[PDB]
């Protein structure tokens, strides 16, 4: 028994010039309020990792980036998606130093905080420091398979 | 007497939310499908509550909350179904954690927010990712029982 | 925090119904004259009290008390007056006098006692003989807020 | 701002085979509930001190002897009053012993108490004990006025 609009607000984080914003999945009927707050956050790139359970029409409409990258519930994100991530960060952080990119799964506890956390990890930040950061952000961010691959995996990618 | 409610609130800041919960199941909720009839509308009226969830497809997902207010003109005659009432005002949504000490969402209560709170708990317990589940419902007098008792 | 409520609920010992009153003019009450229309009863619903009293030819002369549930299914299409419906349920009235302790009209409220009180108070002062003056009405709520603040 | 139907029950007096009832004034609507309780109590004779604001043919008809015997708010009894107050009780405790006699004023704090309380002193009980009898049944009985009367008044007849 969960939600789908009683989850927590999406959070924001900030580290080494770039920015970041957690979320949840939406529903056909509130993409209005849901893009409302990623143009508040200043979010040019969306990412969705979860399932499509929206249309992604509006939301490019707005003129968002969104990028339908899914990948098994509970999992690490597959190498090729890693890849897709980092570059994905280089060019749209190359082409505004400052940019809000967004990342959402069933809700922000799942494969999208991990990714978040790569990005983390590859700009500087400890791991501990990086898990913590996040869960710090809201609580109870990832589940024992996603932190050891989380610890267990090293950074040498700008 | 007045000792045993010394002891009451002074346990307020050990006791969770979850010790004082009442799970979903026996939560009084509205379907967003329904339309306000005679028969609902006077369930409201003799269910003793004036803030009540509103829930879609399934008792978990609760979409937004009815207050006892909204229902000032509405007429059953006209078949009016509760989510045109619900997209009429907006009752903004609490939520608290499973583990909340007492104490903390009673001064939450008072700093103006809604008399009744969403309970949520993490949960890990599966291999796919971490999410929330909505265990019930917690409100000012369960708190305020939890001294005077 | 917790200890501002325990000096609340110690000082409950000591504060008379009077310090915690609201008196007559400021109460919301029904005439007994008064019959159930849209407007009327959706003061009812915008009111936030589910126990109103109903006086007749004066506020003071409380009669009788009128209960949410009461309004089950009354129709404002049929113009019916509250006092049929006073004649339909029999909601006991609870009277308290003045200088009483908050703790006890407190546990009276716990001993099931209905939520709501009538305060009266004896008047010697005047020539005629003694009587029960009317000052106001006292909740539950009142007391609770009392320990919480 | 006083009230009608507000007031505390009637008080049952006992003293030496001797059982009174002080209560309040009814109203046109209410004198069912009224004599029902005095039918409760068993009381066989009322005597109304108050003005008139009832129909005293209902609590006849039920077969209780009334007594219009009114005098000034506040006042003292006059002695015709209380004349017949004493041969009163001694007619109709003489024909039950055991009969509850009521007696009502607006409310119960005023000359039905008196009356009342003349009855106790009457009966070998002391003013004190009598004053603070009845009041201790119902708070706040008497005024300043009726208090000094009952004080410099003496008992002779049983
Ligand atoms: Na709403
Ligand atoms: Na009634």
């Amino acid at each position: 028994k969960a939600g789908f609009m009683n989850r927590p607000a999406p959070v924001e984080i900030s580290y080494e010039n770039m920015r970041f914003l957690i979320t949840h999945n939406p529903t056909n009927a509130t993409l209005n309020k849901f893009t409302e707050e990623l143009k508040k956050y200043g979010v040019t790139t969306l990412v969705r990792v979860c399932d499509a359970t929206y249309d992604k029409a509006p939301v490019e409409k707005e003129g968002i980036h969104v990028l339908d990258w899914p990948f098994d519930d509970g999992a690490p994100p597959p190498n090729q998606i890693v890849d897709d991530w980092l570059n994905l960060l280089k060019t749209k952080f190359r082409e505004e130093p400052g940019c809000c990119v967004a990342v959402h799964d069933v809700a922000g506890l799942g494969r999208a905080p991990v990714l978040v956390a790569l990005a983390l990890i590859e700009c500087g930040m400890k791991y501990e420091d990086a898990v913590q950061f996040i869960r710090q952000k809201r609580r109870g961010a990832f589940n024992s398979k996603q932190l050891l691959y989380l610890e267990k995996y090293r950074p040498k990618m700008r | 007497g007045p000792l045993n409610m010394i002891q009451g609130v002074l346990e307020l800041r050990c006791r969770t939310v979850e010790d004082v919960l009442t799970p979903l199941e026996d939560c009084f909720m509205l379907d967003a499908s329904t339309v306000l009839d005679f028969g609902v509308l006077a369930s409201i009226m003799q269910s003793g509550h004036t803030r009540i969830p509103v829930y879609e497809e399934e008792r978990s997902n609760i979409v937004d909350m009815l207050y006892l207010k909204d229902l000032a003109f509405v007429d059953p005659e006209d078949c009016t179904p509760l989510s045109t009432i619900t997209r009429f005002y907006n009752h903004p949504l609490h939520f608290v954690f499973n583990d909340t000490k007492l104490d903390a969402v009673l001064e939450e209560f008072k700093r103006g927010k809604s008399h009744l709170a969403i309970v949520q708990k993490v949960n890990n317990e599966g291999e796919g990712d971490p999410f929330y589940e909505v265990l019930g419902l917690v409100t000012l007098e369960d708190v305020i029982e939890e001294i005077i008792r």
